[PDB]
């Protein structure tokens, strides 16, 4: 499977991101409006993988046309990228699972958690800037990448695209504060602290949203959702918790408390306290 | 004996340090600090409780069973 | 930790 | 008495380690240490708390709290 | 010895302040202080444990217990 | 006075018995035992918490601290 | 040194009354009682834990351990 994502326009970029949604991911039954919804990604083999071409990043031109994504499709991690001119698959050391045909594939010695990425880059994703011009930039630098081990560059570079193609797919959220940054205004996104609590509570919220209800409120660890629409504005799409992301430890995904659906281990997380006095007299 | 059985209809902290809890429409308190967390704990997630005591005033026997 |  | 029904709006903790939550717009403080947590947790889950003191202004003491669910 | 190990099927608080659990059919009471909220959270999210004792048969009483992942 | 407030970023006990926490990109710590859990249950559940001090310059003590659930 | 940064493993509450942690394939023991439950719940919520110690050998101690959200 190959699709494109189109950074020409917020429209391109968003029928893109919504035609990966409803090609990978079917929609929750109790989370889903028209044709927007928290969707489960559909299950496929492990290494099981689509391709995206990165196109627009100069608006609706032929151009800066050569940089393919590798996604796993069950995590949606990005697996590595193509530099489509040479044809070399430059893949992050955990993903020597995921083979590409047709390709040289480069295994490198990074890997491609967020730590080591931020370390490599000497960029935290908190606060990092995309624009349509870094997206360029980040273009270029991957383009001009050979070698098996990430450099900066090539590692900020990876850090932008993956928060605007996967994380994006993830999360309406970050696809709505991303794409003002492709108006004509040209702003910038600046990844806010929330996008990326977001993020590193993917697995846990996928855990708990398919057991929604309907009820007043979802809890899950820092993240709490207060109706539906914040929900839908929030999370497009989540892993089939029926993935290791999916369990902390338990086996008892939420407890409703009072209306609301708690993740049974954040509930847990503080109800494990002894009495106050004895904490702090004992020590 | 089973003094009660059932969800914790409320809880409540007293002046004198002790812990009520309302199990099956009967009040029953615990002097046992450590109770108190236990007991709150039990009444936010659902656990049915079993109040056990000699006589079913003061208990320090409860059990916890998940529902 | 989280993978990208 | 009771002082004040409803969810904990806000807690905090105090330097001299006692432990403050408003509750239908009005404070109260308590010095049982054993409350933190617990209030914590009701404040946490959206429990209705029903603050019991001699004296119901704000701003007074307490310590005797009845934690209830929806 | 590894005397059990699964799920937490019920958990008791005893009278002289010791702490039950009955984990793979079989009670066991520890009067550690300190394991008594930790096995109660355990509990209620089905964390699997593993009870470690000189005898394993019920009633038999541990001071070790390891909270795992499974 | 209002030093930080916002979600804690992390928290750290350190050898010397203090507990720092990181709120709105500045550092504060604290010996109060009572606060550690208080702190680290506002961490995980994402409260907003508001640190309290007469002097707010970095990497100082507090023992006050408001706890929000937004 | 920083001994260990992952998520723990498994928690294990000792004979000698103190705490065991695993991470990053290593096992590290604590006296701090404080630390307890704060490590059995970044256990259950995932936390990233960082284990600081002199010595950073599987069964070496530490009283100093941050807790990340990422």
């Amino acid at each position: 499977r190959e699709f494109t994502i189109d950074f020409s326009t917020q429209q391109s970029y968003v029928s893109s991101l919504n035609s990966i949604r409803t090609e990978i991911s079917t929609p929750l039954e109790h989370i889903s409006q028209g044709t927007t919804s928290v969707s489960v990604i559909n299950h496929t083999p492990p290494g099981s993988y689509f391709a995206v071409d990165i196109r627009g990043l100069d608006v609706y031109q032929a151009r800066f046309d050569h940089l393919r994504l590798i996604i796993e499709q069950n995590n949606l991690y990005v697996a590595g990228f193509v530099n489509t001119a040479t044809n070399t698959f430059y893949r992050f050391s955990d993903f020597t699972h995921i083979s590409v045909p047709g390709v040289t594939t480069v295994s490198m010695t990074t890997d491609s958690s967020y730590t080591t990425l931020q370390r490599v880059a000497a960029l935290e994703r908190s606060g990092m800037q995309i624009s349509r011009h870094s997206l360029v930039s980040s273009y270029l630098a991957l383009m001009e990448f050979s070698g098996n081990t990430m450099t900066r560059d090539a590692s900020r570079a990876v850090l932008r695209f993956v928060t605007v193609t996967a994380e994006a797919l993830r999360f309406r959220q970050i696809q709505r504060e991303f794409r003002q940054a492709l108006s004509e205004t040209a702003p910038v996104y600046t990844m806010t602290p929330g996008d990326v609590d977001l993020t590193l509570n993917w697995g846990r919220i996928s855990n708990v949203l398919p057991e929604y209800r309907g009820e007043d409120g979802v809890r899950v660890g820092r993240i709490s959702f207060n109706n539906i629409s914040a929900i839908l504005g929030t999370v497009a799409v989540i892993l089939n918790c029926h993935q290791p992301e999916c369990q902390i430890t338990g086996d008892r995904p939420v407890i409703k408390i009072n209306n609301t659906l708690w993740e049974s281990n954040t509930a847990a997380a503080f109800l494990n306290r002894k009495s106050q006095f004895l904490y702090t007299t004992g020590k | 004996a089973d003094c009660a059985k059932g969800k914790i209809e409320f809880s409540k902290y007293n002046e004198d340090d002790t812990f009520t809890v309302k199990v099956d429409g009967k009040e029953y308190w615990t002097s046992r600090w450590n109770l108190q967390p236990l007991l709150q704990s039990a009444q936010l997630t659902g656990m049915t409780v079993t109040i056990k005591s000699s006589t079913c005033s003061g208990f320090a026997e409860v059990q916890f069973n998940n529902d | 930790r989280r993978r990208a």
